[PDB]
């Protein structure tokens, strides 16, 4: 009796004449089910893709080709299974399903003896039976002849505890997915694909408007990775093309765009709507609750994860298929069905996500429950939200029901948008695009505005063209804007690319890519921007016509940015434009060429264009830049003559003898005005420096001094402290963070230190200074006449031997206010002698940084004491010890004290049991001007890092 | 005594404007700063900016770097207790194993709190009653391993296939797994509870040789060059040569030896004992172990820095604790809820994972 | 209007979502890409992406797409250039 079952399936699907065909993709179907590896044989596939692609059609040209033949022969029986079509909550069982399936019932129980080893299920749907499983325990079914709903029959054979050792087909959709994976046994996995890109082209092309403006709206709908990937489905193609059809047809009587998805569907939508009217007027009331209802019933439908829309549910929001098929005109919720029960689907996921975003705008006009007798799920219902709040579609709402539209989630969105711009430690690049890419889809330049208001610093990624434009269309509205980067890793990284994606060109003349195109118009809108002086080009790597278009577009008149980075880019090939660039913007002030190689001509060129009386740059960074003999020659001629600058910095590069003798010869002339000087990490030796120091003797003019991480003499500290003994030195900050500075050399600085003015930090980072060389430097700054205002030891080798010291000068100075012990192993006998003259408040130190200084918690007590009256002190550092919770919070109602005004306290919070994150949160309300952070060298008063920029 | 309070801990933006649109919507029906974390973004990287320092570093000092502090950005929702935690951040994914089971993860999914993994492997229903101990990842991504108590041998997957699929077998009758170790010449090694490690031929699944020690001596497995060190309860440390196949090296310590851990590129050992402290061992020239900290619970976890300047530790005294490698000088700590037995550490030095209870819980370095 | 495709297990969902497309001439495309489909899926399982070819134009091209994240995409892009680039000479 099997031929008769056979011939009846082939009866009741015959749908489809000329799409039936032994394609190679059947081909892979019939072939997955065979070993791929000699071991390994799937016994499950599952089949995924978007919505509206043929999935269902596949699975049922399935069973036709295992009906007639040609396509599964070793499979002695195929069950379909079509979960959307039937009512899930009733008691059933396995046979009882497979009789309603199989007319016959005779063959079912000599099937079931030795069938199951040649056995295939074809389940269709299983996406919407994401919502009934309870997440708590299933009793698994093991036999069938079995009363229980029948999700939990599916459930058990799904995990091969019903019938195992046979086949399985699943057809599901992307989204459905999430809580399948889990169920199944080791699946082989299908991806369906609706048409192809270059066919979704031509189809888009053929039905735009041609007004002009052919170009920039289809490039906008094709580029766009939202509306292109769902356009797959020729169902959502379809309604496209035939959104831009009626749009061309009512050219004057359309004022909805034609961007975005949005713009379409509510010009399709509406356009319907209007359709039934015989005049112009407001949808009467009864319509009214039916559309209401309706995009109530399809919100609740996307956050309950449903889309099936039983008759009670139907009756449940007083709706009619009669009512809305009237309003309508159009294929919206189709009814299936073949049994008693009814079954209603939209047309497309699209359109229940359109409803239920417009539920959202409706539901403040009335009191609309009266009438009513009751996280990638939903990223299309957000776009679709954001995109109806254009005032277009607003005044046609108005326009409808009669009554003015002001939807309260307005307020909702603008202030998500805000709480991004407002953020402590940067903005997360990620959900900047986020947030543009929604702002973009709400073609409104007064929602847009309003949301983009708090910026102030903004960080970009571009890695598609729509990234390009959706910044280049929000960036404009950023009038707060102050400092920006982008990182463009790749997409402008090749200079010539030249092809056409149709068979035929799209444009009959274009001569120019879109995409150099679309980086011109972002960098126009870069460079129109008012408040913005700050650009930073971060990782990006850049073609020669990306930093000529770049620098053409920074030359015009209206561009005020001050600060220029490249530490982190490639743009060694466009070089020359940078250089043109710099003596044609005079606003330009800052300029940081870290990293890129300098060959002779570029830095020929580049003094060159220094030299000009138009350049107006006085920062200069060029460390790591590989410079040569004749490079060194002319940057010494270019310090000499008549130049603008004031910071140069030659971090990171060698510097022979030859180069040396030229750089000093440069300096000791009494016409260089030149004040910071950074010659960090080079390659000076005792002879160098000491030819430097003696070039340096006559110079009056330079200010700060960075000698770090080198190798300094003892004859060089006396060479130093020579040239600052002599008056009209006007040195004011001195760094020496690495340099073996030994001995005698200490005592020569405290010398110097004594009796001197006019020199106000100086930094000591890194160096074996111990105790014996803190006693003399104590002594030194313990004189009256002794002026320095910031000291900074943090590597040195301090111990509590020098500590009580400390205290007595910390009592006794009178200029002192900033002091740095970074890596010293003070303890806690060494703090708590430290605070016994830190408590007593004799002096204004406003700064005491006290890290890694190996702090237990018995010292809490004296610290407590300390902090609690000192109202002088303002910041403190406290990271990397180890606290108990008692003196934790010792010290933290040492914080809360009325009588301290500390502002800045170094800590992570994140190291502490939840009592003293209380305590902490508590500090923070009752003081708001306090700020705890783990960064406590990021908090800048003064300027600090000027030499490490 | 002190009882940590968990919180919700991402409230990242998009979960806060999709609980905002979740509230609304009830609030029609009824009639009838804030502080973000930045996600993990594409399950690589976090796009933040690191910390300031007091000084630049030398010129050949660049890749050597420190962490500052941890973050939480995600937690795991194991139903069981956790066991072993896995990464192997070069696919972007995560393994915990429990004694029922190996739940695999995805990174790529932006959850708050995940519950739904992308496979759960079992060998339950096999045999009448199996335990799982312990598993392990290979070096390039491409194997995993799993070991247990009642189990016919350990079991072998394949990562790198369409399919996740059993693949071998490695036969060990009646013997539980408890370490597990890979070697680059395609060999796999593994030492149970009676004191044996055997080794596998990978490609064939031939025992190459059986090596035995005492009872619970090879709790703890590293190999090397061509070196096996091993050490358990009985407090002694023993280097295997696999050539001329005897012991090589014994060295005696005062308490049991729970984790042990090798430096990637320089020439140390660190050795856990049951009294909380750690010891510096140099597997070269090995002249005496020096002992570094000292601390009152025991230690169950060890690992290396990528690049082998820093470790951190776990054990049963609620918190994971960081310390610096040059002299053992502790870095910082994170407190748990309970004892943390497992954790594990991304290849580049950007993500550790942590399994305390039932939840394993992700954090970011901070740099 | 369908094609098939097979999915690694360990390749997310959520990266299927975004490809990158490409064409070039038709003749490069199957002497680059080949026949054999070992090499290729070892590829795919190095730049940790999914490569498919499509030559169904009645032109001289052929258009491929590329799936993952940016940088896997850029890596396997620039693999296909440089064997393309070698090919022609």
């Amino acid at each position: 009796d099997l031929q008769d079952y056979k011939a009846h399936v082939i009866a009741k699907f015959d749908t489809s004449v000329d799409l039936h065909y032994d394609s190679p993709e059947m081909k892979l179907l019939s072939d997955a089910f065979k070993p791929y590896q000699k071991t390994f044989q799937p016994h499950t596939i599952i089949l995924h893709g978007r919505p509206g692609v043929g999935k269902s059609a596949l699975a049922r040209s399935i069973v036709l080709g295992w009906a007639q033949g040609k396509l599964f022969q070793k499979m002695s029986f195929v069950i379909f299974f079509s979960v959307r079509e039937i009512k899930w909550t009733e008691k059933s069982s396995l046979a009882q399903l497979i009789a309603k399936e199989c007319p016959d019932s005779w063959d079912l129980v000599t099937k079931i003896m030795s069938q199951p080893e040649r056995l295939l299920f074809v389940i269709d749907g299983l996406d919407d039976m994401d919502s009934v499983l309870q997440h708590d325990d299933m009793t698994l079914s093991r036999d069938w002849k079995d009363e229980q709903p029948i999700y939990i029959l599916m459930y058990s054979l799904l995990r091969k505890a019903l019938l195992p050792q046979s086949f399985l087909i699943i057809t599901t959709r992307n989204t459905g997915l999430e809580k399948l994976k889990s169920m199944v046994v080791s699946p082989l996995y299908i991806l369906v694909e609706g048409l192809s890109a270059s066919r979704r082209s031509q189809l888009v092309l053929e039905n735009i408007s041609n007004e002009s403006d052919r170009i920039q709206v289809f490039h906008s709908l094709i580029e766009n990775h939202q509306l292109f990937d769902q356009c797959q489905a020729p169902s959502v193609c379809s309604l496209v093309c035939e959104a831009l059809q009626l749009q061309k047809k009512l050219g004057k009587r359309c004022t909805l765009p034609c961007q975005t998805l949005t713009g379409l569907y509510a010009t399709l939508v509406f356009h319907q709507l209007t359709l039934k009217r015989p005049s112009q007027s407001a949808l009467s009331q009864e319509e009214q609750i039916t559309l209401v209802g309706l995009c109530m019933m399809a919100a609740e439908g996307v956050w309950t994860m449903r889309s099936v829309f039983y008759d009670d549910d139907l009756k449940n929001y007083s709706l009619k298929e009669s009512e809305i098929l009237a309003l309508f005109h159009m294929n919206i919720l189709l009814q299936v069905g073949h049994n008693s029960e009814q079954c209603y689907v939209f047309s497309h996921l699209s359109l229940q996500d359109f409803f239920a975003a417009l539920y959202y705008v409706l539901e403040g006009l009335e009191e609309w429950n009266q009438h009513f007798c009751f996280d990638t799920r939903l990223l299309g219902m957000k776009r679709f939200l954001f995109g109806l709040m254009n005032k277009d579609i607003l005044k046609t709402l108005e326009v409808l029901f009669e009554y003015p539209v002001i939807p309260t989630v307005e307020q909702k969105l603008q202030h998500w948008v805000s709480l991004i711009a407002q953020q402590v430690n940067g903005t997360s690049p990620m959900d900047t695009l986020d947030a543009f890419y929604c702002l973009f889809e709400s073609q409104d330049e007064e929602f847009v505005g309003g949301a983009l208001k708090r910026f102030q610093e903004v960080w970009l990624l571009i890695n598609q063209k729509m990234d390009l434009k959706v910044s280049s269309y929000c960036l404009k509205h950023c009038q707060n804007l102050k400092a920006i980067r982008v990182d463009i890793r790749d997409l402008l990284s090749v200079d010539n690319t030249l092809e056409l994606c149709p068979v035929v060109t799209v444009q009959e003349t274009q001569c120019k890519p879109l995409l150099m195109e679309w980086w011109g118009n972002f960098c126009s809108v870069l460079g129109s921007l008012r408040n913005l002086k700050e650009l930073d080009l971060g990782d990006s790597i850049l073609s020669q016509r990306a930093m000529k278009i770049l620098c053409l577009e920074l030359r015009n008149q209206s561009c005020r940015i001050q600060k220029l980075t490249f530490k982190s880019a490639e743009v060694v090939s466009g070089l020359k434009h940078l250089w043109k660039l710099l003596f044609s913007n005079q606003n330009l002030k800052y300029l940081n060429l870290g990293n890129t190689p300098m060959k002779d001509d570029d830095m020929k060129l580049a003094c060159e264009a220094l030299k000009h009386p138009k350049c107006s740059v006085e920062t200069l960074r060029l460390d790591s830049c590989e410079l040569t003999i004749i490079g060194y020659e002319m940057i010494s001629t270019l310090l000499i003559s008549t130049t603008r600058l004031k910071c140069l910095s030659l971090a990171k590069n060698r510097v022979g003898v030859k180069s040396m003798i030229s750089l000093g010869n440069a300096l000791s002339s009494s016409m260089c005005l030149l004040q910071k000087l950074i010659l960090d990490n080079c390659g000076l030796t005792p002879a160098s420096c000491h030819l430097l120091v003696s070039a340096l003797f006559s110079n009056q003019n330079l200010t700060h001094l960075c000698l770090s991480n080198n190798s300094l003499g003892t004859e060089g500290v006396q060479q130093l402290c020579q040239f600052l003994r002599n008056p009209e030195c006007a040195l004011q900050r001195l760094i020496l963070n690495h340099c073996n500075i030994v001995d005698d050399a200490y005592g020569f600085l405290a010398m110097r230190l004594a009796n001197n003015t006019k020199l106000t930090h100086l930094s000591l980072t890194m160096n074996p200074v111990g105790d014996g060389a803190m006693k003399l430097l104590c002594e030194a700054l313990k004189e009256p006449t002794c002026y320095l205002q910031e000291l900074e030891l943090v590597d040195c080798q301090l111990t509590q031997n020098c500590c009580e010291d400390l205290a007595c000068m910390i009592t006794t100075t009178k200029h002192l206010k900033s002091l740095d012990l970074g890596n010293n192993a003070l303890g806690d006998k060494g703090v708590i002698t430290l605070c016994e003259g830190l408590k007593q408040s004799s002096s204004s130190l406003r700064r005491l940084g006290l890290g890694a200084c190996k702090l237990t918690s018995n010292c809490c007590e004296a610290l407590s004491l300390a902090i609690s009256c000192n109202p002088h002190l303002n910041s403190l550092n406290l990271v990397k010890n180890d606290f108990s919770t008692s003196g934790m919070l010792k010290l933290c109602s040492a914080f809360q004290c009325p009588v301290s005004n500390l502002g800045i306290i170094g800590l992570w919070k994140q190291e502490y049991y939840a009592r003293v994150r209380r305590q902490l949160e508590e500090v923070e309300f009752v003081k708001p001007h306090v700020v705890i952070d783990g960064d406590w060298y990021a908090s800048d008063e003064d300027d600090r890092n000027w030499w490490k920029n | 005594d002190p009882q940590p309070v968990w919180d919700a801990e991402p409230q990242f933006c998009q979960g806060f404007l999709i609980q905002g649109l979740w509230e609304l919507f009830m609030d029609s029906r009824q009639k009838n700063a804030d502080k973000f974390l930045k996600p993990l973004s594409w399950g690589s990287e976090v796009l933040e900016s690191s910390c300031n320092q007091p000084s630049t570093a030398l010129w050949q000092l660049e890749r050597f770097t420190v962490p500052q502090a941890l973050q939480k950005v995600r937690v795991l929702k194991h139903q069981e207790l956790l066991l072993v935690v896995a990464v192997s951040s070069f696919t972007r994914h995560v393994f915990t194993c429990s004694q029922s089971g190996i739940k695999v993860w995805n990174l790529v999914n932006q959850v708050a709190e995940d519950r739904d993994p992308e496979s759960h492997l079992k060998c339950s229903v096999q045999d009448n009653k199996v335990y799982l101990r312990t598993c392990l990842l290979s070096s390039n991504s491409r194997t995993l391993f799993a070991g247990g108590y009642n189990l016919p041998g350990v079991i072998v997957w394949d990562l790198a296939a369409p399919s996740l699929y059993e693949k071998c077998q490695l036969p060990c009758e009646g013997l539980s797994c408890q370490a597990l170790a890979n070697t680059k010449e395609n060999m796999a090694l593994a030492g149970f509870t009676d004191g044996t490690v055997r080794i596998w031929d990978l490609r064939t699944q031939e025992i190459v040789r059986n090596l035995k020690g005492p009872t619970n001596s090879a709790r703890n497995l590293v190999v090397k060059d061509d070196n096996i060190w091993t050490g358990g309860l009985d407090a002694c440390l023993r280097c295997w040569d696999l050539r001329m196949a005897k012991v090589s090296l014994e060295h005696l310590f005062q308490s049991q030896i729970m984790s042990l851990a090798h430096s990637p590129t320089e020439d140390w050992l660190l050795l856990g004992l049951a009294n909380g402290q750690h010891c510096l061992f140099n597997s070269r020239k090995r002249d005496q172990v020096l002992t570094v900290d000292t601390k009152d619970n025991t230690i169950l976890g060890l690992k290396f820095s990528p690049n082998g300047k820093w470790w951190a530790s776990v054990g049963m005294g609620n918190f994971i604790t960081v310390h610096s490698m040059p002299t053992g000088a502790k870095l910082f700590q994170v407190p748990e809820v309970g004892p943390v037995r497992c954790f594990d550490m991304t290849e580049n030095g950007r993500l550790i994972i942590t399994g305390s209870r039932d939840c394993a819980s992700v954090y970011h370095i901070k740099y | 209007s369908l094609r098939l495709r097979t999915r690694p297990w360990w390749f997310p969902i959520q990266e299927v979502s975004n490809p990158l497309v490409l064409y070039m001439e038709a003749w490069v495309a199957e002497r680059v890409i080949g026949t054999d489909q070992a090499e290729i899926s070892e590829i795919e399982w190095m730049c940790q992406a999914l490569l498919t070819v499509d030559s169904v134009n009645s032109g001289n091209l052929a258009e491929i797409t590329i799936f993952g994240q940016p940088s896997a995409q850029t890596r396997m892009k620039n693999i296909l250039l440089n064997m393309a680039a070698w090919h022609k000479e």
